[PDB]
């Protein structure tokens, strides 16, 4: 499956290269998080800007350049080639959508961005960028410890290294963010050792590392303490895109989570919902697991009127544009 | 109509036998170094080069009468995002040596000098705030831009015509010889010829650039191109010199520093002020030129000094109308800068004040 | 502190100033002279010898020669243009022979002079790429040339072009595809030879060969006996191009489109307006012009870019992708590549790009049922056993250029143009050069020796 | 871009999308996934869409109208259709609605590729021309044509362009030689593999004389390598 063609950046400037690196980066510019960099023509060409709402770390501005196609989401409207558009917007090789809690932008054969809106903010690409992007993300050569921080043989603190991938705007001069003081706090508690050892990502400890995420988990406690499950969300993502069965971890008190009347909030959900419009999507899918609202099994969605889902009997028809 | 004719600075053409029948004056040819990055040749070859030494600009290759050696440095993450840095008049075989730094320092071997200065036939004066000029008697002229960034001109007297070598070429009038190593052959791009004239066998060679700065950030293309399209916009102020310098390379330059400048201000403007300047040289005086655009560098003048988009001669000083100045019988193509107001002469102390204010010098005595 | 026979050098006994190991006397700079103010300590080869860059040291009567990005051995060869050289003493001993003087008319109207310069020029009327007749006497020279720019299907952006090849009192019309003959003049033996090289058709004059690639692109080769006697939108050969720009009353301007303005053959005709920059026109297509003609940054040409300056040649590319909104992509990109492919085939490489992908070339397609003499060379012979010219000589041996040609066995070793395929014998042609098959009768019969009665 | 299935005679009636249920009933072809027989081409579209939150086609937009300056040479170039190149099939295989495509398509490509979509437009009519009867060569060096000297290596004569290939290839994956689904002729360039190299190698598209292996996901070696057993005249053995 998608095993390491993923990179991420979530909670307080966490970043997660392609083959499997981690490091918190604190930059407040806008940065090359990835592009196609050795080749004689550019494919796609992503960068992000991270700011603060109020003390939040979050995502204010992505530019997508890919194929003569600009795309730039940012203050929850996207703009298509300098033009506002309206969810969904497709065409040839190109859909945008708010798909689930998101907003996800797929340019076929180039590469999946799926942005939360606040904070997370992920990228699948085609296996056939190996070794020609550069950026935050990484090279996707593989391998994770030994080619990302060498700048003309001499090894780089994440701190230099997103600073060695940022770019200015034409009349903008953005500082860097000087190193971090030590650290604090660690989990004293456990929770971020009894969550994610725990049984729901149990499987997933045969796929993804918890070590980077343990001390995401802990360096998020000693930030607010109504943002220490981005860490745990990150890792279902990861766990999920490596191949493994999350399991649902969200309790009422761990960041609960609300779906509407027939639909369940559930981690690892069959990503194509069945909707007796299409009631047997669901038949021969290829997508791994993924987070949403989902309905319980039998009751398919219902599109045609948005009535929760319905059981199959006691959905409408559509003919013309007219429901029946 | 028959009888009229009608010259160019370089050439004058008579109306006649139905044709037009045109003699040549003598031109004193124009290298030049723009952007950091981009040459011009004497031979009007333009191109780009992207190197990290000191290379010889140019030198009159049968002896070491002279040799003005230019130091490229690069100024970036990228390796093609470079700065002119000094300009080193080498002479007499190197034993006199005038450097001028990009802050503006000159350096008389290796010796802080201010300017102006006027020894061994030697003048060196700011004619204004961005320009420095370095008149030797040996038939050449540098005239160094320092605001907004560092570019080099070189003007030689037409009799060192098909003599010279370096990286501006050997001024025979043809474009094609220009690559001309030291080996006999023309070489094939510009990078491959300009690694054969770097001073220190240690620097790194230069390389071919294929990526276009622009195509990377969407705001620095949106940003150049609504800046840059004034050199071809035929409304424009710089209008007037299409029809005598096609600015399709001033516009590639234009486009190539803002989009990969750091500073992308600085470039642009640098870029501009270059065609004004190519333009001044061909004898088209374009003005008021900078409607809403680089004005921070009228803003920024020292105290008591104006800008002025044509200075063409001598810089009033009061030292100069009590005992005359060498330094101030010297013809160098109109360049713009902060000057004192006209009228109005600068003292000793540097500050700007009318004719009444400044004493009379006799003997280098003041005498109020 | 040191291995090879290069020994250290420290500043910290010699004064400030002396030249350290920064001004090594090395291969590079034993020429130039080195320059610094900072002496450097570092390993410095013994005196009497240069270092090679690598650490090793070398007599200086055997410094590599480096040319273009590469370098070479004392001993080795290299070829530049139509001459040879060789590498002694850090020095090119080269041949001393005459080297044929290129004009290029090609594309949307890209023009490179004779003298190497480059500019656009979008013109609709009759346009004199070349003549002789310009000078004090206008009626001592030989040739003329003139082109316009046809459209193929409608009229609209060019697709093709219609040459106008006056070589004394006769005429050439070269359109369409193929040419013709309009001799007017005094009736005697053509002046001219006609050959079927590649995907070109080339004419030589002894002194002057013409190479259309029978769509849009036209490559001129003059001798250097007509060196500055030339005039039209090829420059003047001078060797001089800063005033190859010069109008019909010789007043150099620095305009390109007075300079073509100037040349139209009737005056009649209206002048060309200010050509528009093709991809501010179309933005839609820019993205797919860059993804073609990317191929030209591509290790396709990864040598040539180091042989050939492509900058300009990219822009051409570009531009006429950018242009051809009207249809015809295809060829405006393969036109605009292959005025490349043909620098680089002149220059001194063979290169071969056009990929089934990629500006395909049929060259099957006079392959009789499984007949196998047709081949794709990217380089073809300097000339051609023609059905012609039965002799195998040819006046200007032009180099190799792509286009596919027939292996022609021994058993059938004529190729015959009109036909196109190897033969064992060949028919004949007339004065105007209309071709028949053996034992034909001409409006006199056909026979071994000829036409004959 | 073009696509063309042929299936058995079984699964008639059985089948279903944009292909129709092969029912040999044209009328009722226009079936939704309700199965709502519809009048309109935008709905029976609509209907078959795998991802329901994909939007909607909206009303396809007749491309000559859209771009009038493309039209005359579009004309000019699917004129082919009508010349003496396709004489013959015009009365085997009615090609008036192939017409119409080659027009819409070779007006429809404004932002580049033309000579693809006036090939393909031909193509589709060729490969009609080819299924009904005839062996049609259209394919001129000035129009549409197809590199295939390009795996000749060095006046290596096998690939040649024939009109029509053989029923089947004895490729190096099928060493056997026979075939499944035995498709009749159709355009392209095939090697006429000698008796000394009688293997046609997809992976190195060449006449050689022994073949390498493919694995079960179908990867190619080298004979005499081993796979992630070795590489031999049985292939993949250990
Ligand atoms: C987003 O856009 C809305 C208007 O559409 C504006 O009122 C708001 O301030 C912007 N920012 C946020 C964080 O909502
Ligand atoms: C990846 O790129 C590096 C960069 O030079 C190269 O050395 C290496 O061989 C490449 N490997 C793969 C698997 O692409
Ligand atoms: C240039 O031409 C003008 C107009 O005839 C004339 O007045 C002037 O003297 C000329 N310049 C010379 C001769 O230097
Ligand atoms: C100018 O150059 C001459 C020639 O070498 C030299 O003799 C003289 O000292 C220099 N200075 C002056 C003021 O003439
Ligand atoms: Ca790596
Ligand atoms: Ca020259
Ligand atoms: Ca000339
Ligand atoms: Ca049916």
């Amino acid at each position: 499956a998608h095993n390491g063609r993923v990179c991420s950046t979530w909670g307080d400037f966490h970043y997660k290269t392609f083959d499997g690196d981690v490091f918190r980066f604190p930059g407040l510019c806008n940065y090359v998080f990835s592009e196609h960099c050795r080749a004689a023509y550019e494919d796609f060409n992503v960068q992000l800007r991270r700011g603060l709402v109020g003390s939040r770390p979050v995502v204010t501005r992505v530019v997508i350049k890919a194929q003569g196609l600009v795309l730039e989401a940012s203050n929850g409207s996207v703009l298509i080639n300098g033009q506002r558009e309206e969810l969904p917007y497709s065409r040839t090789g190109l859909l945008v959508e708010q798909s689930g809690d998101y907003i996800k932008v797929s340019i076929r054969l180039v590469l999946t961005f799926l942005w939360n809106g606040e904070d997370s903010a992920l990228l699948e690409l085609d296996p056939k960028y190996a070794n020609q992007t550069c950026g935050l993300c990484g090279d996707f050569n593989g391998l994770p410890a030994f080619n990302e921080f060498y700048a003309h043989n001499a090894r780089l603190t994440p701190l230099q290294f997103g600073n060695l991938q940022k770019l200015d705007g034409p009349t903008e001069q953005c500082p860097d963010p000087l190193p971090l003081p030590a650290g604090n706090c660690t989990d004293e508690e456990g929770i971020c050792h009894r969550t994610l050892l725990g049984p729901a990502f149990a499987e997933c400890h045969a796929l993804v590392d918890s070590t980077a995420y343990l001390a995401a988990c802990a360096q998020d406690l000693c930030r607010c303490p109504t943002c220490p499950c981005a860490t745990f969300v990150e890792y279902s993502r990861q766990c999920a895109h490596a191949g493994g069965q999350p399991r649902n971890w969200r309790c009422p008190e761990l960041c609960p989570r609300t779906c509407p009347l027939n639909m369940q909030h559930q981690e690892c959900g069959s990503p194509c919902t069945d909707t007796c419009s299409n009631p047997q999507r669901a038949q021969l899918c290829e997508d791994h697991c993924v987070d949403g609202c989902f309905c319980p099994p039998g009751t398919v969605l219902d599109d045609i009127t948005h009535s929760g889902c319905l059981p199959l009997g006691q959905c409408p028809c559509t003919h013309g544009g007219r429901t029946y | 109509s028959p009888g009229t004719s009608f010259n160019t600075t370089c050439s004058s053409c008579t109306c006649s036998g139905g044709l037009w029948q045109c003699q040549d004056l003598p031109c004193p040819g124009t290298c030049s170094v723009q952007g950091g990055a981009h040459i011009s040749t004497y031979d009007e070859k333009l191109y780009d080069l992207h190197g990290d030494c000191s290379y010889v600009l140019s030198k009159k290759c049968a002896d070491s009468s002279f040799t003005v050696l230019a130091e490229l440095r690069k100024c970036g993450l990228t390796d093609n995002e470079n700065c002119l840095k000094a300009v080193t008049l080498s002479l007499d075989g190197g034993d006199t040596a005038i450097r001028v730094q990009a802050d503006g320092g000159v350096f008389l071997n290796s010796i802080y000098t201010q300017l102006p200065l006027s020894a061994a036939n030697i003048t060196l004066f700011t004619p204004s705030s961005f320009f420095i000029v370095v008149q030797t008697g040996l038939g050449l002229q540098l005239l160094v831009q320092l605001v907004p960034l560092m570019q080099v001109f070189v003007r030689l007297d037409p009799a060192h015509q098909g003599q010279m070598c370096g990286l501006c070429g050997n001024f025979n009038q043809n474009q094609a010889d220009d690559f001309t190593a030291l080996s006999g052959v023309v070489e094939a791009t510009g990078a491959a010829f300009a690694n054969t004239w770097k001073a220190q066998a240690a620097c790194a060679n230069a390389r071919n650039s294929f990526e276009d700065p622009c195509s990377l950030s969407v705001e620095n293309e949106n940003y150049a191109r609504h800046w840059c399209s004034r050199l071809t916009d035929p409304n424009s102020a710089f209008s007037r010199c299409h029809s005598i310098i096609n600015p399709k390379p001033f516009h590639s330059n234009c486009m190539f520093d803002t989009c990969n400048c750091e500073r992308s201000e600085d470039c642009l403007c640098a870029a501009l002020s270059s065609y004004v300047h190519a333009c001044a040289a061909k004898g088209v005086q374009l003005s008021d030129w900078r409607d809403g655009v680089c004005t921070k560098y009228m803003q920024n003048c020292p105290k008591s000094q104006r800008y002025a988009y044509v200075v063409d001669a001598c810089q009033p000083t009061c030292r100069g109308l009590s005992e005359a100045d060498v330094t101030c019988s010297v013809s160098f193509v109109p360049v713009d800068g902060c000057t004192c107001p006209a009228g109005t002469f600068l003292n000793d102390a540097g500050a700007c004040v009318p004719a009444q204010e400044c004493p009379c010098y006799a003997h280098g005595t003041v005498l109020a | 502190g040191c291995a090879a026979p290069m020994v250290y050098l420290d500043c910290s006994n010699s004064s400030a100033g002396t030249p350290g190991a920064e001004c090594l006397r090395s291969c590079h700079t034993l020429d130039v002279g080195c320059f610094s103010t900072h002496c450097v300590s570092g390993c410095v080869c013994p005196p009497g010898l240069v270092s090679d860059g690598s650490g090793g040291c070398i007599a200086e009567e055997d410094c590599p020669c480096v040319h273009n990005e590469a370098t070479y051995k004392p001993g080795e060869t290299i070829r530049v243009d139509c001459n040879t050289c060789t590498c002694r003493n850090r020095r090119w001993e080269c041949s001393h022979r005459l080297c044929l003087g290129t004009c290029v008319a090609y594309g949307d109207g890209h023009f490179i002079t004779f003298d190497g310069d480059r500019y656009s020029f979008e013109g609709s009327c009759e346009y004199i790429l070349a003549q002789d007749y310009c000078g004090d006497n206008t009626t001592h020279g030989t040739f003329r040339i003139v082109t316009e720019n046809i459209p193929c299907g409608t009229t609209g952006t060019t697709c093709s072009k219609a040459i106008k090849l006056f070589v004394e009192s006769y005429e050439l019309i070269l359109q369409e595809g193929t040419f013709k003959a309009v001799a007017r003049g005094p009736g005697g033996d053509p002046p001219y030879k006609i050959r079927y090289m590649g995907i070109f058709l080339v004419i030589e004059t002894h002194g002057m060969a013409v190479s259309w690639d029978r769509k849009t692109s036209v490559f001129i080769r003059l001798h250097q006996d007509y060196k500055g006697r030339v005039c039209g939108l090829c420059g003047n050969f001078d060797d001089n191009a800063i005033n190859d720009f010069a109008t019909r009353s010789r007043s150099v301007v620095g305009d390109a489109l007075e300079f073509g303005n100037s040349w139209k053959l009737s005056p009649s005709c209206p002048d060309a307006l200010a050509p528009k920059d093709p991809c501010t026109a179309n933005p839609f297509r820019k993205s797919w012009a860059q993804k073609q003609c990317s191929i030209l940054h591509g290790p396709t040409f990864a040598a040539c870019r180091s042989q050939v300056d492509s900058t300009k040649y990219y822009e051409a590319c570009v531009n006429d992708a950018c242009a051809c909104d009207s249809g015809g992509d295809c060829e405006c990109f393969c036109t605009a590549v292959a005025a490349y492919a043909q620098a680089c085939h002149d220059a001194g490489l063979c290169v071969s790009w056009r990929t089934p992908d990629t500006c395909p070339l049929f060259c099957d397609f006079y392959n009789p049922h499984g007949g196998c003499e047709w081949h794709y060379q990217p380089c073809g012979a300097p000339c051609l056993k023609t059905c012609r010219n039965p002799s195998g000589h040819c006046l200007v041996d032009l180099p190799g250029l792509e286009g596919c040609y027939p292996k022609c066995p021994p058993s059938q070793p004529f190729f015959n143009e009109d036909q196109m395929k190897c033969v064992a014998q060949c028919g004949c042609y007339d004065k105007d050069g209309n071709y028949y098959d053996v034992g034909a009768r001409v409006p006199c019969n056909c026979t071994p020796s000829g036409i004959q009665c």
